[PDB]
């Protein structure tokens, strides 16, 4: 999930 | 996404510029399902909704650092349950990233020390303290 650069995602 | 002024982004993510990094983002991986969830979520996000991530998010910092401090375990009762605070808190805060998904970032987290860097701005090793708090509280739930 969800941003680049400290906490979300999705792998 | 967040859609805010260097001036919001500065009064929200703090010396934090994402959107920078926003195509960049999925030139790491850019091939998840949860991030296409998450898109229609964040569609309209506001600095409010994402201050009130910060504000949540620095909170998660004094715990968990303090677990440390103490000396305590990461799978420990305080730490698991930590990360399973973080889960509800990332999944609810875009669309439900599970806890086999939770996991995901747990470690692709520790690959790009940028975000290390940025996330231990905190503490050091806060990455690796967490991963294993969620790693281990995804264990006692998983069947």
């Amino acid at each position: 999930s969800c941003v680049g650069x400290a906490c979300a995602x999705x792998a | 996404g967040i859609n805010l002024t260097p001036e919001e982004k500065f009064e929200v993510f703090g010396d934090f510029d994402p959107d920078q990094y926003e195509e960049e983002v999925r030139e790491r991986w850019g091939n998840t399902d949860a991030y296409r969830q998450s898109k229609e979520k964040t569609a309209s996000y506001t600095k409010e909704d994402w201050q009130r991530i910060q504000d949540e998010a620095d909170e998660l910092t004094r715990r968990f650092v303090a677990l440390m401090d103490a000396g305590e375990p990461a799978d420990s009762e305080g730490a698991m349950d930590a990360a399973e605070d973080h889960r509800q808190g990332i999944a609810r805060n875009h669309y439900d990233c599970g806890y086999e998904m939770h996991t995901c970032l747990g470690e692709m987290y520790v690959s790009d020390e940028r975000f290390t860097r940025n996330i231990d701005a905190a503490k050091p090793g806060l990455a690796a303290y967490m991963r294993d708090a969620i790693l281990a509280n995804a264990v006692r739930h998983t069947p």
